[PDB]
RNA sequence: GGAUACUGC
DNA sequence: TCACGCAGTATCCTGT
């Protein structure tokens, strides 16, 4: 307590619940910013490496706090001027951090995660004492059961949860409920009602300290939400809160290559149509989105692609997410009776809704005129040998024969060996083959 | 968008230009104002440090006078009049253009620019931070010896300057209070 | 592509 | 035996 010192800082962790209320330096803003930031994604990238439990995520914990200079250890010397200050420091960066993750769901619960991850951590270096001292300052009041009443209570209580041992059971922690929320316990007798609470049992406590956290932690980010517009026009902040979580410290575009060579006919037709236009019927968006879904393209990714594909057809973006974006959804059984609707069969091509003018679904030897059909086939240079022998399997009604033949021409196959009937099979067949 | 540091060597004349506190690679990476920029220039601008700082002082000054200036352009294309008289009438936008009364006049060089105009120029000297961020692993370790002791001094005093400038701007305190409520 | 609602002027 | 027009926004579904 040099200068301007306080119990303001009484323990090393906290919940956060009070604001700071200082005046800071623009270079102490960031730094403290950019180094909570630092921490938290070490935090992430620790959690993601290795299991939290591990003594590796311990001690590459410890070296990464000590490395930024965070509060991790308690010291029973007193409150330090440079103890002081780290904790400041913590104090400070957390609620910076709260500005720059609370615009979006996702970053809120980034966030959240972090923070907790931090404060286990924490909580798993207290020693008994500072812990207890850590549950009265913040009004936990933790002795949640006393542990004189459990000694009270003891034999009671190790009769009533089911394979509690004595010494175990004395290094467990209950916690006392009105008896109208354990109905599931109560009923079949598992858990001991005293006086209308029952005794729930939970190295647990972290976890009730942990919940209670996290709650107050979700609401705050809320309020935060809430206060956005009047940060937003402070510039000096705007390009560091807006834009921290982006600071240093199958694809879309090969669909087009498959186009050429594994898709059949009829979805290099659809796709060629999409291309020149960036709009499709009905029909074409059906069969062309449970193809993409055929092939693999995640929810996202086919968002994703109808999204880029469409805003150039001089539509609102807003427009596409009203409208087509439940039937993308419902294609991946996403909505509505939720089903995993499968891709169409090429006899369900054959036999669906028959193409009109302006449309290009369907299966193109059934559904193209034969001089089309010999038009497109010398397109796409096939040998003129092939293109008639296609064209006389066209004639005999066999179209699916006519398409297993353009996969022989195509992939320089004499034999294509498999029966071709879905177009799913199709593309694996030719990825496949090439891959 | 800043101007980078030009400083014009005392002994051959010709333009050096500052962008970072370090320049080259590996063990070849040495601070920007150790060597000039003419490798038949044999002077090195850390010697003429108080040259340095005088040219850094004018080039502040340069762009407080560019802020103050207070120059206005109209946002419309059709328009672009340019004017150094804020007018008092005003839309929900800003000061409405007196040529076109229909457009919104935007400085020419706002607060944001000089800001970031100054916060380069701290950036271009900031040892610390470009040890941690910037530079590499093998070139943090050939930079944290010594023989770069005494630029290290210099470069600090030089930061010093451009520190003293912004601790005086409006654009160097955060009053949580009004941000946390 | 379709189906179900109800606002406006 | 019946029943006014058209323009526009919002929500939801597509297996045997
Ligand atoms: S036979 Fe099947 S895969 Fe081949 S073009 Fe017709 S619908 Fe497409
Ligand atoms: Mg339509
Ligand atoms: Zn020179
Ligand atoms: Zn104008």
């Amino acid at each position: 307590t040099g200068d301007r010192k306080g119990d303001l800082y009484p323990s090393s962790l906290q919940f956060y619940q009070h604001p700071p209320t200082e005046n800071i330096s623009l270079i102490e803003f960031e730094t403290f910013a950019i180094e909570r930031l630092k921490l938290l994604k070490a935090v992430e990238n620790l959690g993601v490496s290795y299991v939290k439990n591990s003594e590796e995520y311990s001690k590459k914990l410890e070296l990464e706090l000590r490395k930024l200079k965070f509060p991790y250890r308690p010291l029973h010397e007193e409150i330090s001027d440079d103890v002081y200050d780290l904790r400041r420091k913590d104090h400070i960066s957390h609620f910076i951090l709260r500005l720059a993750y609370c615009q979006s769901e996702d970053l809120r619960r980034w966030f959240i995660q972090q923070e907790m991850d931090l404060f286990k951590f924490r909580f798993g270096l207290l020693t008994k004492e500072s812990v207890q001292e850590f549950l009265k300052l913040n009004d936990l009041q933790y002795v949640a059961i006393s542990e004189d009443e459990k000694n009270m209570h003891k034999e009671d209580l190790m009769n009533s949860s089911f394979g509690l041992s004595l010494t175990k059971m004395e290094d467990t922690e209950f916690y006392k409920v009105p008896f109208q929320a354990a109905l599931d316990l109560v009923r079949p007798r598992k858990v001991f009602l005293w006086r209308g609470f029952a005794f729930i049992p939970h190295k647990d406590i972290v976890s009730i300290v942990l919940n209670d956290f996290r709650a107050k932690l979700s609401k705050a980010l809320a309020l935060s939400a809430r206060s956005l517009p009047v940060v937003q026009s402070d510039e000096r902040l705007q390009p560091l809160l807006n834009h921290l979580s982006h600071s240093y410290i199958i694809s879309l575009e090969q669909i087009d290559g498959f186009a050429a060579k594994s898709f059949p006919l009829c979805m290099r037709q659809l796709h060629k149509s999409l291309r020149e236009n960036h709009h499709l019927r009905h029909g074409g968006r059906m069969q062309y989105g449970l193809f993409l879904k055929g092939i693999g393209l995640t929810l996202e990714q086919a968002l994703q692609f109808w999204r880029l594909e469409f805003t150039k057809g001089k539509v609102d973006s807003e427009k596409f997410d009203k409208v087509y974006a439940y039937s993308i959804r419902h294609n991946y059984g996403k909505e509505g009776k939720r089903t995993d609707y499968t891709p169409y069969s090429c006899m369900k091509v054959i036999l669906s809704n028959p193409p009109s003018q302006g449309d290009y679904h369907g299966c193109p030897f059934r559904h193209s005129d034969p001089e089309l059909l010999k038009q497109k086939l010398q397109s796409f240079k096939v040998p003129s040998s092939g293109i008639n022998q296609i064209l006389e399997l066209v004639k005999g009604m066999h179209y699916q024969l006519a398409c297993q033949k353009y996969f022989e021409l195509t992939h320089s196959v004499d034999d294509c060996g498999f029966s071709l009937n879905h177009p799913n099979q199709y593309f694996a067949e030719s990825q496949k083959l090439l891959t | 968008d800043c101007e980078r540091f030009k400083f014009f060597c005392p002994k051959c004349g010709t333009e050096n230009i500052y962008d970072n506190v370090f320049d080259g690679s590996g063990l070849q990476i040495e601070p920007g104002l150790k060597r000039c920029s003419k490798p038949e220039c044999d002077a090195s601008p850390l010697d003429y440090v108080i040259q340095v700082h005088n040219k850094l002082l004018l080039d502040i000054r340069r762009y407080i006078k560019k802020y103050y200036s207070g120059w206005l352009v109209c946002e419309e294309k059709t328009c672009q009049n340019r004017t150094r008289r804020l007018p008092l009438s005003f839309s929900r936008n800003g000061p409405i253009c007196q040529a076109c009364s229909k457009a919104t006049l935007r400085s020419e060089y706002p607060e944001k620019a000089l800001y970031t105009q100054l916060c380069f120029y701290r950036f271009i000297f900031d040892w610390d931070y470009a040890l941690e961020k910037v530079v590499s692993e093998q070139e943090r370790g050939h930079l944290k010896k010594k023989l770069f002791q005494e630029s290290e001094n210099q470069y600090k005093k030089l930061k010093s300057t451009v520190d003293q400038v912004l601790s005086r701007s409006g654009y160097s305190e955060v009053n949580l209070s009004k941000l946390f409520q």
